[PDB]
């Protein structure tokens, strides 16, 4: 039932901007945390960012901070990344995940269909 | 006999009180910030919260009918006058803090309800006929008053009942946030509107409502048969007493989180716009997130489902305003009565909490405007959650030796699980102070802040000691 499509892949310049975006249905999202991941080609995958919105507060991990921005429109049931000044270290595949906890004690993880994202 | 209604029936009114005392003002505006901050994940903490609060009412039960002077005249027995005298200040200050919010809690209702028509001011004016009130009954001394906490209790469920099926949340969520406890990702502003909740649903003056209304009923201390069947079914009516409050405020969280949860300003503007109805500017226009109070969230319930909501709404706090005086006045009589020995009667004390607790909120209200009204409410809601644990150690400090208690003192688990919850309330504080300290970061108010700082952890680390020492 969980779906998400992400779309907003291609390529960009160093130094340029960007959005991408997570469309899901078939759950209220707008109640759910949200979290955004980033596989870069022969690396692992790594915490980037979330919107987990129990005080729609945004954490960004330590490579992020400063750079990027998020945001969500619960009406369209989707989110929205804002990269800019886009360095080529950020290349990698761009996934978003949404971690149900179950209300049990083991999460669920659902991954999207990955969209890359080059610099230069 | 394991149990009777009979018994339960000739054992009851404590928990009439008892249960109106629980939903406060102050408590609905708790309640209501989970509605749109937190939505329903933050909803377990409300049970946890009233499971320890209930925890907390068996004691305040078993040492108001093991001896016949309530926990208030035992403190006046047990700690010396510098510390007694300072800790009467001190829960004394909730009282007026109980009293402000519900004066705001009051007009704000007043405000609604007028159509803006009255002002602001004057809802802060209206509540004097609340005291004029006491004074009619302290003249007549009526000295019952149950029928009317039966009432009010009925007016309250009504309301906030027919809230729920008109807003009609999905009960799947209210099961899966009550049953099973889920919060992540969350900072130190978040774990302190979690601690604002668990410091306002358990008021610290509940316990001395509790000890008085037992010391009330007549029961042989002398005689072991007596005190056990009256300490077991005054616990189980508290236990029914709190669980009708705890099903109202899991009424209000579910009604607030159901629709007004992750709600952007254009939508709420949109639709009061499509409802016309006159209060729609206070929305601005921008993506910005939904921030709610009293008198913005009745107002935007009143634009999604009719003002029909928003009067019942209305009507819902007022009931709620009248509860908090009628238990501010029982718990500010009593105190008085026991920690310094001072006979009051009921007008005296109404009318004290309420000439102290207009003075600035009429004042704020003619100079700040509504937005900063509401906003003093995190100011008392703060307040009232540093001095939340001084209805904490006090009650297991004194409910734990031998010579006061006789042989009726706790179990080995619940002092144990007193003196883990008295460390972990005494961390959470001692975490919080430090960080406001750094808020300012001035050169000399830095040093009043931290004059009081010091003489609060210093009063607050004497009460745990005397407590391990209890223990």
């Amino acid at each position: 039932q969980v779906q998400l499509v992400e779309s907003g892949g291609g390529l960009v310049q160093a130094g340029g901007s960007l959005r991408l975006s997570c469309a899901a249905s078939g759950f209220p999202v707008s109640r759910s945390e949200m979290y955004w991941y980033r596989q870069a080609p022969g690396k692992e995958r790594e915490w980037v960012a979330a919107i987990h919105s129990i005080g729609w507060n945004t954490r960004y991990a330590d490579s992020v901070k400063g750079r990027f921005t998020i945001s969500r429109d619960n009406a369209k049931n989707t989110v929205y990344l804002q990269m800019n000044s886009l360095k080529p270290e950020d290349t990698a595949v761009y996934y978003c995940n949404v971690k149900d906890a179950g209300w049990f004690w083991t999460n669920y993880d659902y991954w999207g269909q990955g969209t890359q994202v080059t610099v230069s | 006999s394991c149990f009777s209604f009979r018994k339960l029936w000739a054992f009851t009114g404590p928990g009439f009180l008892m249960s109106i005392a629980y939903l406060d003002p102050g408590n609905i505006e708790s309640d209501l910030q989970s509605g749109a901050v937190a939505g329903f994940k933050l909803l377990w903490i409300l049970l946890l919260a009233t499971l320890v609060g209930l925890l907390l009412q068996r004691l305040a039960a078993r040492l108001g009918v093991v001896t016949g002077l309530h926990l208030a005249e035992v403190c006046h027995r047990q700690y010396p006058k510098v510390p007694r005298v300072i800790l009467w200040l001190m829960v004394e200050l909730a009282i007026i803090g109980s009293d402000m919010q519900e004066v705001i809690g009051s007009a704000i209702a007043i405000n609604l309800l007028s159509v803006g028509r009255i002002p602001l001011w004057g809802g802060v004016l209206i509540t004097i006929a609340d005291t004029f009130v006491f004074l009619f009954l302290d003249k007549y001394g009526l000295r019952k008053l149950e029928a009317f906490f039966g009432f009010l209790i009925t007016i309250m469920a009504l309301t906030f009942g027919y809230e729920y099926v008109t807003v009609k949340p999905s009960q799947s969520q209210v099961l899966k946030g009550m049953f099973v406890p889920s919060c992540s990702g969350c900072r130190t502003p978040q774990i302190e509107q979690a601690v604002g909740i668990v410091g306002a649903v358990i008021m610290p003056h509940n316990m001395y409502l509790h000890s008085a209304l037992v010391k009330s009923r007549q029961v042989n201390r002398n005689n072991k048969q007596e005190v056990r069947e009256a300490n077991k079914y005054f616990f189980i009516e508290s236990c029914i007493a709190l669980f009708v409050s705890f099903i109202i405020n899991v009424f209000v969280v579910s009604v607030f989180a159901e629709a007004f949860f992750g709600k952007t300003n254009e939508q709420v503007v949109e639709v009061c716009t499509n409802t016309s109805s006159p209060h729609a500017g206070l929305f601005p226009k921008d993506n910005s997130t939904l921030a709610v109070d009293i008198y913005k969230g009745g107002v935007v319930l009143g634009c999604y489902f009719g003002p029909a909501a928003l009067y019942i709404w209305a009507v819902g706090i007022l009931a709620a305003g009248q509860s908090s005086t009628m238990t501010g006045t029982y718990s500010g009589q009593f105190v008085m009565e026991g920690f310094l020995n001072l006979k009051w009667s009921r007008f005296a004390r109404v009318v004290l909490t309420r000439s102290i607790a207009i003075i600035p909120t009429l004042l704020v209200a003619v100079f700040q405007d509504v937005e900063h009204l509401t906003g003093m409410n995190d100011f008392l809601n703060v307040l009232q959650s540093l001095q939340l644990p001084f209805a904490l150690i006090p009650i297991l400090t004194f409910t734990s030796l031998r010579p006061v208690m006789s042989d009726f003192a706790n179990g080995l688990g619940w002092r144990i699980a007193g003196g883990i919850l008295v460390l972990i309330i005494c961390s959470i504080n001692m975490y919080f102070v430090v960080v406001y300290v750094r808020d300012l970061g001035h050169v000399a108010l830095y040093v009043v802040a931290a004059v009081v700082s010091v003489a609060y952890l210093g009063f607050v680390f004497y009460l745990g000691w005397q407590c391990l020492i209890a223990l």
